[PDB]
DNA sequence: AAGCAGTAGAGCATGC
DNA sequence: GCATGCTCTACTGCTTCGATATCG
């Protein structure tokens, strides 16, 4: 039933009235958090993690877009503290979608101002690097620049 | 003296400190107000205005406990909204949580003694607070709509039956019970005995026909039994023998065809009155579709053979032309193809010598993706003969 | 409420007659109303720039609102004052502005009723902040909009009763159709002319009420009284100079560091110490020791006995005097002792001496606490605060000394001539009104690039004296007042 | 200084 | 008698604005 609210959230933001987009985004992200964790059939869980992860549309590009604002704080905060329950509904099968989340959280930290949302970016990075241990999967992340 | 007792009570109500004390204060204040309302002798017109001045002193400096206390007081006393109706309608917007539920539960008890009600609630973007997934708000708003409907004009009633019949994906049997009660009102009272006064007063009749049929596949028993006992009444489907069959096509609505055969024999057999054998047939019918197909396809030919005495020759052409038209309509309007139904219409049409000329452009298009080809071939060959 | 705000709906009449020139050739009341609106926004853009404003025209042909009733059209939503909103409101002047209003809406209809009060109420019923004042300054002229039917007037006064139920206060600005009090019609069971004040007495001010400190005073060691220490001469100046990136109109938000021990890299603030240097010897400290040596007492006030009001000369001061007052927030019931001590200080003229440490870590300063009592009359003339005032005293190196070796006499003839001069130049000093030259020319200079009218309006100086108006007030006694007993004559 | 929210040590009702 | 379902209000912490010591 999803991707309706995804494209609704994607398209409702471009115009004015930047409190209406906030309340609609709160309602629809609550809808996604209700209607994606409830499902349990594993191929359909793969369908959901292939539905919310697209290179053109989705949550990563939607949180990439409206960061040059101040009104999209509650929805972005709900997204960034929802992804640390989505990294624990699933596991190391997300590993070919990892470096984009790392760059997302890194720019969201070094770009924003308020620590109502700056800390959960470090929460996602401190969950992710705790998970994906010292292996081949530590050579993508340039630790020599992160340090 | 009586003039210090209740003053101490209401001054304690002014102690805005604890969830127990002022809530219990407002509750028993409502109770004593109700008993002196029935006991109309004296001592009302002091403490009414005493709690009213306490509330007016309460309102400007605090609002949360004001609306909680007013809700608690009008939980058992009606007419203490008349001093605050513009107040509650004023600060109804821009509350959330349980408090908006408190405001709407206040205003439920005063939508009878009001004039010019709809403009305010339409100004309060009511179509946004009928679209939030809390349950008590969505029950109480339908409960006020069941009271604020029968004073309205159709040019806004058509605006009101646009977001309330998106509740056919709803839990909570009482919420859908209210929803299938307001529509049961609206179809009962917009029957238009040749009125035809509008397009909208014939638009909401159609979009109220659309749900009072589609709610016969409810994922709950009993709630279906309500609607079935309503449909088996007078002035819905008449009850001689044939008129129920003659009207029974028009409640088709291809959201339901899966159940339609079992429903047809169910309504057909409801008007029944060496007895014990007919009721197991309706027991077996609604799980095995095949014997439902055979039961309908035998009742049909039995009626249409025993009507050569009654409803004679000049009526037969009218009835056969309408049934031919209606079978055309069935096959043209179905979207989900059902094999022990498609075979049912093409196995009753291939017997009577007036319906053989059914629909040669649509019968093949049905039976090519219904995968019931050896009755369509038989139908076209028997029509190609004679 | 402290961070609470005040709204303002400006309702403008345009049906038939206010657009008329009154068969005159001076000015129309419509453009007079637009003068008043643009002046109050050009004032509150820098005076009180967080109030909530709105402007609504009623009676016209079109209608755009959120409820869709006739003859009601708004242009602004309840918001902060926006310079773009006043650069679109300034175009409605002159004949071409009147033409612009006429070709974007026109005017004239069977105009509004109770429903314009309804759209004011639903304009108020939507904004989620805190409200303290809610005033409607209506701009209309006529005195019977119910000139044909009584149900209009009955429902209008009932609707005004329901708006005064929640208490929304409206008080119009009546235009000058007779120039004053003649048309005293029945517009009196709604409400409970003067426009030059709104035109120019609001130039540049600020409004705030905080507390600045909440301390305690100790008499012996165990008499604790909770006081608040307010400031009443704020010593204001200009808002801060933000830095801006050149082309894309953005801030910079620069950074800073310290490194380079001739090796490169980066050094943290953990390895940093402080030092002082005398010639060769350098005394080294840590920053904890540097902030430690300015520690002498706790935060508070300390009583040190009393004094009579005769020795503390008004020659002595070093600080803008503060004001102190007791509050019943920390220590319960200390205003009782404060009221008693106030009564006996005003009955026995005595004033206290104390030792002051305001913040949590500061060297002390000796203060003196002086009593003070209110003044009042029937017009709520509250002009002086009841409480104590804090005069600040110097200690050791402040009072320097002059060479002191000068003394000559004079002769008593010039006293009466100087009395004549001071009585020629006599005036009661003030009650207000000595506004700031630099700040006034700065805010008008900012206004010139804000609204781009033409140019900097030359803000008139007021600190200079009127030299001719004291020349002619004096007369020709100047030369005798020079050389009556002291001729220079080179 | 005002104020604004949200965590969280701290208890009650319940299961194995 | 030990490990969970369920409320709970005081504590603390960040933001907003305003005021004061500081090197130049």
């Amino acid at each position: 039933g999803v991707r309706c609210s995804l494209l609704r959230l994607q398209e409702t933001l471009s115009a004015a009235d930047r409190c209406g987009a906030a309340l609609a985004g709160h309602q629809l992200i609550r809808g996604l958090g209700q209607e994606c964790v409830l499902s349990s059939s594993p191929a359909v869980l793969a369908l959901q993690t292939s539905l919310v992860f697209s290179r053109d549309f989705g949550l990563l590009v939607f949180v990439r877009k409206s960061l040059n604002s101040i009104e999209f704080r509650e929805c972005r905060e709900e997204i960034l503290k929802f992804l640390c329950i989505f990294l624990e509904k699933m596991g190391q099968k997300i590993a070919p979608y990892s470096v984009e989340i790392k760059n997302t959280c890194t720019s969201v930290y070094t770009k924003d101002r308020a620590a109502k949302c700056k800390i959960p970016a470090l929460d996602l990075l401190i969950k992710l690097l705790q998970t994906f241990r010292s292996s081949r999967l530590m050579d993508e992340f340039k630790i020599g620049e992160l340090f | 003296q009586s003039s210090e007792y209740f003053q101490a009570l209401v001054n304690n109500m002014s102690f805005v400190r604890y969830k127990e004390v002022y809530a219990a204060a407002a509750e028993v204040l409502g109770l004593i107000l109700r008993y002196v309302m029935e006991r109309k002798n004296i001592l009302e017109e002091s403490l009414c205005e005493l709690v009213a001045k306490q509330l007016k002193q309460h309102q400007n400096t605090m609002e949360d406990k004001f609306i909680v206390c007013l809700n608690k007081v009008t939980k058992s006393f009606p007419p203490l909204a008349d001093r605050f109706m513009n107040a509650v309608f004023f600060l109804l917007p821009k509350f959330h949580g349980v408090l908006k539920t408190l405001c709407l539960e206040v205003v439920l008890c005063r939508v009878e003694g009001m004039t010019e009600l709809y403009f305010q609630l339409k100004s309060k973007d009511f179509v946004q607070v009928m679209r939030h997934r809390d349950d008590e708000r969505q029950k109480v708003c339908l409960d006020i709509i069941y009271k604020m409907m029968p004073k309205l004009k159709p040019v806004e009633l058509r605006e009101l039956l646009n977001p309330v019949v998106e509740f056919v994906s709803h839990p909570s049997t009482t919420c859908r019970e209210q929803m299938y009660n307001i529509l049961m009102w609206i179809h009962d009272n917009y029957r238009d005995p040749e009125s035809e006064t509008d397009n909208d007063s014939q638009e909401i009749f159609k979009l109220a026909k659309d749900v009072l049929i589609q709610g016969l596949i409810d994922e709950n028993p009993g709630l279906q039994l309500i609607i079935r006992n309503f449909w088996s009444h007078e002035t819905r489907l008449p009850s001689n023998t044939l008129d129920r069959l003659l009207a029974l096509n028009s409640l088709y609505s291809p959201k339901i065809e899966v159940h339609f055969l079992s429903l047809a024999t169910n309504f057909l057999l409801e008007m029944t009155s060496h007895s014990s054998l007919i009721t197991p047939l309706q027991a077996v019918a609604q799980r095995d579709p095949i014997i439902a197909k055979q039961l309908f396809s035998s009742l049909f030919s039995g009626i249409l053979k025993e009507m050569d005495k009654f409803k004679t020759l000049s009526e037969k052409n009218n009835i056969t032309q309408k049934l031919l038209q209606d079978f055309n309509r069935f096959l043209n309007t179905t979207f989900s193809f059902f094999p022990p139904f498609v075979s049912c219409i093409q196995d009753i049409s291939c017997q009577h010598a007036a319906l053989l000329s059914l629909d040669p452009a649509a019968v093949s298009a049905g039976c090519l993706a219904s995968l019931q080809q050896p009755v369509g071939i038989r139908l076209l060959e028997e029509a190609l003969l004679r | 409420k402290y961070s609470g705000r005040d709204s303002l709906i400006f309702l403008v009449d345009a049906s038939k007659a206010m657009f008329e020139s009154q068969s005159e050739d001076e000015l129309t009341p419509f453009d007079m109303s637009i003068q008043c609106i643009q002046s109050v926004y050009i004032s509150k853009i820098i005076s009180s720039d967080r109030d909530l404003l709105a402007v609504v025209f009623y009676g016209t042909e079109k209608d755009k609102n959120s409820v869709n009733f006739k003859n009601i059209y708004v242009l602004q939503e309840l918001d902060n004052p926006g310079a773009k909103r006043i650069l679109e409101l300034d175009q409605f002047k002159g004949q071409q502005g009147q033409k612009r209003f006429q070709d974007m809406m026109g005017h004239g209809s069977d105009y509004s009723l109770s429903e314009v009060l309804w759209v004011c109420a639903n304009l108020f019923s939507d904004v989620q902040f805190k409200m303290s004042h809610k005033r409607i300054m209506l701009f209309t002229n006529e005195d019977n909009p119910h000139g044909n039917d009584s149900a209009k007037a009955s429902r209008a006064r009932t609707k005004a009763g329901d708006l005064r139920d929640t208490g929304i206060f409206l008080d119009l600005m009546h235009l000058k159709k007779p120039g004053g009090f003649d048309i005293s019609l029945f517009y009196r069971d709604i409400i409970s002319s003067k426009l030059e004040d709104l035109l120019r007495k609001v130039r540049a001010k600020e409004t705030r009420k905080r507390a600045l400190s909440r301390l305690k005073l100790k008499l012996n060691k165990d008499i604790v009284i909770s006081v608040g220490i307010y400031n009443l001469v704020q010593k204001a100046l200009k808002p801060p100079p933000i830095k801006l990136y050149r082309e894309t109109n953005e801030p910079v938000k620069t950074k800073t560091r310290t490194f380079n021990t001739s090796t490169g890299g980066l050094l943290l603030p953990s390895d940093t110490k402080r030092s002082q240097i005398y010639g060769s010897r350098q005394i080294i400290l840590e920053k904890e020791e540097t902030e430690e040596l300015k520690r002498f007492d706790d935060p508070g006030l300390m009583l040190m006995g009393f004094k009579p009001l005769v020795l503390l000369k008004k020659h002595h001061y070093l600080r803008p005097s503060l004001f102190v007052y007791p509050e019943e927030s920390l220590v319960i019931g200390s205003s009782t002792l404060f009221s008693a001590l106030l009564i006996k200080c005003l009955e026995k003229e005595v004033a206290a001496l104390c030792r002051y440490t305001p913040r949590r870590n500061i060297p002390p300063y000796f203060v003196a606490l002086v009593p003070q009592e209110e003044e009042l009359d029937d017009q709520k003339i509250q002009v002086t605060p009841p409480g104590f005032q804090l005069v600040f005293l110097p200690f050791a190196d402040d009072k320097r000394k002059m060479p002191f070796t000068e003394k000559i006499m004079a002769t008593p003839e010039q006293v009466g001539k100087m009395k004549a001069i001071v009585e020629k130049l006599r005036f009661t000093y003030r009650s207000d009104s000595f506004e700031n030259p630099v700040l006034q020319q700065h805010f008008r200079n900012l206004e010139a690039l804000a609204l781009d009218l033409m140019e900097p309006e030359q803000a008139v100086d007021l600190t200079l004296p009127k030299v001719e108006a004291m020349n002619k007030r004096l007369g020709s006694l100047v030369d005798e007042f020079k050389e009556l007993v002291y001729p220079p004559d080179y």
